[PDB]
């Protein structure tokens, strides 16, 4: 699962857990810190 | 938002051009659709049309790929860097 494979799992992710788009970027930018680490 | 519905959506809504249009293959990567393209040429997308509503003051975002001998080039810059925050 790549690099695009993780972004696309990311949004779908946040897009639930968010209700408000502040917080999106926020569990999107958690995602981003995820991604890099692995 | 019902994000993952509305990508499957457009990636039925994908593979109905990718048949009219049809060098690299027209693709879907679970982002974007891309139409498909010659050896040497460079196609440019927007982040996912999500996003005008996520983050309605954020347009900049570009994601190529080249489509090279060797198929269709990873996406630059990767959707993270390009389309994240």
């Amino acid at each position: 699962c790549d690099a695009t494979c993780q972004f696309r799992k990311a949004i779908d992710d946040c897009a639930r857990q968010a209700y408000h788009s502040s917080v999106f970027k926020a569990c999107m930018k958690q995602k981003k810190k995820e991604w890099k680490a692995g | 938002a019902h994000s993952d519905g509305i990508f499957k959506k457009e990636q039925a809504m994908c593979l109905e051009k990718i048949q009219r249009a049809n060098g690299c293959p027209g693709m879907w990567d679970n982002i974007t659709c891309w139409k498909p393209a010659h050896v040497g040429e460079m196609v440019l997308v927007s982040c996912p049309e999500l996003f005008r509503i996520f983050n309605p003051d954020q347009d900049m975002g570009v994601v190529s790929r080249n489509c090279t001998e060797d198929g269709w080039s990873e996406p630059f810059p990767h959707y993270f860097d390009a389309c994240g925050f």
